[PDB]
């Protein structure tokens, strides 16, 4: 019924109100077919990261200090907290949104095949006289 | 290790106010409900007040509904109790305990040493000591305030056969009695003496028992 | 309010015995029950939490069980360090309520008291007052009754008697009855007796003093 | 349409920014107060007497295991309108560390959720509370890990 | 004897689909009634109101492995009001020769609009217990 | 409300088993017969239960706890699982483990619903706030 | 009864009876006429019905608990659920009415066999005096 960027009014099926912008929440629906929609900025510690007609804001997610994470970008009213890892580290994802920060492998007793990436560990090839076991160069003695 | 310490107890007049302190060390003070538990002399245990972790919730006994006020300073690891409009009933020894919570249960785990609080309008008064194979003699002690009173016999020369009785109260005044059991072959050849002492009035008396 | 009926008030026993203390709850309190021991002159220690669980660092000879509103504490093999007063505590509702208490006492053979009666002091009679003192020392069990007789008539006004805790060497109790009267009422009568009934003798021990002699 | 429900329900979630404490919120997305229930002084206020399902969850997180064995608790209670009588309904305790984390090995992270709920008879004007002992171990990282709610029967 | 019109749903897991948690409703004691649908392994809300939302999973394993194992169970919402996956209820469990069992039941009361999509998900389907019926389910109840 | 509803708790007197007791709501047709709930009329029902196991130390043998709500239907005269769960509490300190069950089911008249466990000797039957079994017609 | 043996009562008509469905089939639609066939159809792959029924759905096939050391005796067919069991020289310990675990049969080494190992019962062993059976296996003190 209502086009993109507009939602259907709850109490009356006819009216199409303009959706609130990111960073704001729905304080009141629009009164008429072509009138403005009362939208107010999300309060402290909350956010909305997309166009919405949501009467409350989402709670700012936090960085898992136990996963060795660090805050890339803080929480703004229009964007949730973005967390990541440090330098010379990569991400191992235990779930869709759960990841841990491990130090990048240095390929001791070996050479760096593929450099360390954001979500993949360093690829190692071992020197002469070393076998490769789970990306580590163990001896044969 | 873990230790709680009470401070600030003392003799107070009726209608007065007093502040008790509980010093906590050896555990995370912010991770325990805290509670005060009093017991009167020669009496049983009586719950007084409890307080939650952040101190936002307070729970008092009906006897002290509007008079007492428990407070909590987590940063200082200290528990306080404001005893206003004191009554004679509030005379008791006061403890501060940890109120822990397990699976559908609670308990008082760690107990403090305890502080003593007394409520009596009477003024300080020193005592008045008045004086078969075995011969049992004894000297009384009447009209003293406040406690304690240390009664000794023959300067500790005779320990066995001595029964220093617990005190009793009558009209804002204490009264105790002591007894000494010595063989008849010793007295009056010994002229045994009882040594009363009142360190609250700085008085001390030596009295030998002499027959009438 | 919830009331905790604790029984027995006093309990004599000996080491290596089996002893059971019970508490009865006015209402349902669930597992929100705890036991405590208080030795003389010291602060109370936690014995059992969650109605039936041994507290941290408690000797294994303790146990506890539960019925609907009845809660019992059991000491398997009694030891000397286990003598004192025990309390039961409920923690479901405000006000949190303690039990009346249970005194654990070292058993002993019976002992009759040594009664000592004393007329007032000379220095006392000068201060306008006079107190008669009657001692009852080194007896067992602790239950005893004392009656004063002023010229044969039982006097029940003016008595201030205090008992003592059982001794450390012989485990015997002692009681001291004091009868203070005015000097004008102390010299009006002549004979004052001290009657003491006990489970040791069917005849109450009588000791008196007459102002005639 | 369909008849709406008059059943007193509530669902409040933890405030992530208010560290050092467990503070419930309802003015966030997917938090709820409906048909009488209110959130006053960090407590759920019961509007009508009856049987209620209380449910809560607090997600505890840590890294490694210290020498001192840590005990995590979670407790729900009520406070009656008259005489401010406190009644204890639910409580739990968990020791997440069986032994100290050995040095030299990576102090791995652990996650211990504590579920706590049940059916209880509540009175009008009751103030329901949900308190933990050590907020140092809370998990505010994402939404939906610490919540508190009641549903009338 | 008038039938109820409350939009309810109760879907069970597919034991025949190892390696994933696929919700089925064409089974005995599984339910879709009064408007609720199952599209893209998600439950769709047919009318606005108050809903109970619940999901139980049962994790199992034969002994504790050497490498750490982390279990997750998350109920999510994608609303017409906010067309982004948002966590409603979430749990993270670290369970570590003898078998172990870890059930996770997640329930709550939520306000829902028409067109919302709900999903119950996990991170390790190699730990689900498909042995018997009644161990893994997912559902909503209208009030 | 004329909707049939039941909420039964454990029987503290009948120790050694999990015997449901309706008096200590069971109104508007739902009967308790042979420890089972009998559906009085067809329609949608919400079936819920919670049991609370507890112990005192972990023994030598392994411990497994099961809680299962089963259904004997007129359409299918065989005990069939609706809601089931398993716990392993032991891998000197007392342990406590609840188990929660709940879901919506279309039932018919005469169906019998049971709620059973496998270890009554570990059941904290006295905690009626966490040992219950109930249904509500939607 | 309101309906004869082998039949059920129609939901619409309180005076018309329909024939129950057979093992391996579910109820698609009740019988139209008082003497006409009921629309019963075979259960689909992964489901079954092991009894006479007028159920409108098929039950999910069980699976064997590989964590219980179980193995599949018979597969799941339309009229019989999955049947699981243990291997040879193994017995079943039922933790619950339906949950059992497989254990290797005791060997009674240095002991007397009072009864052989059975399907749901382990070997009965008594050891010589001095040697004890901690795990139902004889070992010296
Ligand atoms: O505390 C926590 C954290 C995680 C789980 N948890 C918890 C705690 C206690 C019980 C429980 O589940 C058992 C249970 N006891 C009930 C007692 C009463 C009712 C009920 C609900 C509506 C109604 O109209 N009448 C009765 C439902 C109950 N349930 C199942 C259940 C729980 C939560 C949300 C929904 C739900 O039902 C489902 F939608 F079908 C779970
Ligand atoms: C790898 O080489 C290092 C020298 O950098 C040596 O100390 C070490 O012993 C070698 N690896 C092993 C497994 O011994």
């Amino acid at each position: 019924v209502c086009p993109q960027g507009k939602y259907i009014h709850p109490q009356d099926n006819s009216i199409c109100c303009t959706k609130c912008h990111k960073g704001t929440y729905l304080y009141n629906d629009c009164p008429g077919p072509g009138q403005d929609t009362d939208c107010r900025e999300c309060e402290s510690g909350s956010f909305t990261a997309s166009e919405n007609h949501l009467r409350h804001c989402l709670s700012c997610s936090k960085c898992r200090k136990e996963m060795g994470q660090v805050e890339i970008s803080s929480c703004t009213v229009d964007r949730d907290t973005v967390c990541g890892c440090r330098k010379n580290q990569y991400r191992h994802y235990w779930s869709e949104n759960l990841f841990q920060c491990f130090n990048c492998s240095l390929c001791l007793n070996g050479t760096v095949h593929l450099s360390c990436q954001e979500k993949q560990n360093t690829v190692c090839t071992c020197h002469a006289g070393f076998f490769l076991r789970e990306n580590e160069c163990v001896s044969s003695s | 290790d873990v230790q709680l310490v009470e401070s600030g107890g003392g003799l107070v007049q009726p209608g007065r106010s007093l502040k008790l302190s509980c010093a906590a060390s050896g555990f995370t003070f912010s991770a325990y409900y805290m509670a005060w538990v009093r017991q009167a002399p020669t009496k049983g245990l009586e719950w007084v007040a409890s307080i939650n972790y952040d101190g936002a919730n307070t729970f008092y006994r009906d006897s002290v509904k509007g008079r007492f006020t428990v407070s909590r300073d987590n940063a200082r690891s200290s528990l306080y109790l404001q005893m206003d409009s004191l009554r004679s009933e509030d005379t008791a020894t006061y403890y501060c305990t940890t109120e822990a919570y397990g699976y559908n249960s609670n308990w008082f785990g760690y107990w403090g040493q305890g502080t003593l609080v007394t409520v009596s309008s009477a003024k300080t008064t020193p005592p008045s000591v008045y004086p078969n194979s075995m011969v049992t003699l004894g000297c009384l002690v009447k009209g003293y305030f406040p406690e304690p009173v240390t009664v000794t016999w023959n300067s500790g020369s005779l320990s066995s056969g001595v029964h220093t009785f617990p005190a009793v109260l009558q009209s804002d005044l204490y009264t105790l009695s002591s007894s000494v059991t010595v063989p008849s072959s010793t007295w009056p050849s010994e002229t045994v003496t009882c040594n009363v002492a009142h360190p609250a009035s700085s008085t001390k008396v030596d009295k030998k028992i002499v027959p009438r | 309010d919830i009331q905790m009926t604790q029984s027995p008030a006093s309990l004599p026993a000996s080491p290596e015995e089996i002893v059971t203390i019970t508490c009865q709850a006015s209402q349902d309190i669930g597992n929100w029950l705890s036991w405590y021991q208080q030795k003389p002159g010291k602060s109370p220690q936690l014995l059992i939490y969650g109605a039936t669980s041994l507290a941290d660092g408690v000797p294994s000879r303790f146990s506890a069980s539960r019925s609907g509103t009845q809660y019992s504490l059991k000491i398997s093999r009694l030891q000397v360090e286990d003598f004192g007063i025990f309390y039961c505590l409920q923690g479901q509702s405000t006000p949190y309520t303690f039990g009346a208490g249970t005194k654990l006492e070292l058993k002993r053979t019976d002992a009759a008291p040594t009664v000592s009666i004393f007329p007032p002091s000379s220095e006392q009679l000068t201060s306008g007052g006079a107190s008669v003192v009657c001692f009852l020392n080194n007896f067992y069990p602790k239950d005893i009754n004392v009656k004063w007789k002023i010229d044969g008539s039982e006097r029940q006004n003016g008595v201030l008697n205090s008992w003592t805790d059982q001794d450390s060497k012989d485990s015997t109790y002692s009681m001291s009855s004091t009868l203070t009267l005015t000097k004008d009422e102390y010299e009006r009568h002549n004979s004052y007796t001290c009657e003491a009934t006990h489970k040791t003798s069917t005849s109450p021990i009588v000791k008196s003093f007459n102002r005639n002699e | 349409s369909r008849t709406p429900s008059d059943k007193p329900v509530a669902h409040v979630v933890a405030n992530p920014q208010a560290e050092g404490q467990l503070q419930w919120l309802n003015r966030r997305a997917n938090a709820l107060l409906a048909n009488g229930v209110e959130l006053r002084d960090n407590q759920l206020v019961v509007p009508s007497e009856g049987l209620y399902l209380i449910y809560s969850q607090v997600l505890f997180k840590g890294q490694g295991c210290p020498s001192t064995h840590v005990l995590l608790t979670h407790t729900i209670s009520r406070i009656a309108v008259s005489y401010q009588t406190k009644v204890n309904l639910l409580s739990a305790i968990k020791s997440p560390c069986q032994r100290e984390t050995p040095e030299g090995a990576e102090a791995k992270p652990w996650y211990e959720p504590i579920y706590l709920g049940g059916v209880f008879q509540l009175e009008k004007g009751d103030r329901l509370s949900a308190e933990i002992n050590r907020p140092d171990y809370l998990d505010f990282a994402e939404s939906g890990q610490v919540y508190f709610g009641i549903i009338a029967l």
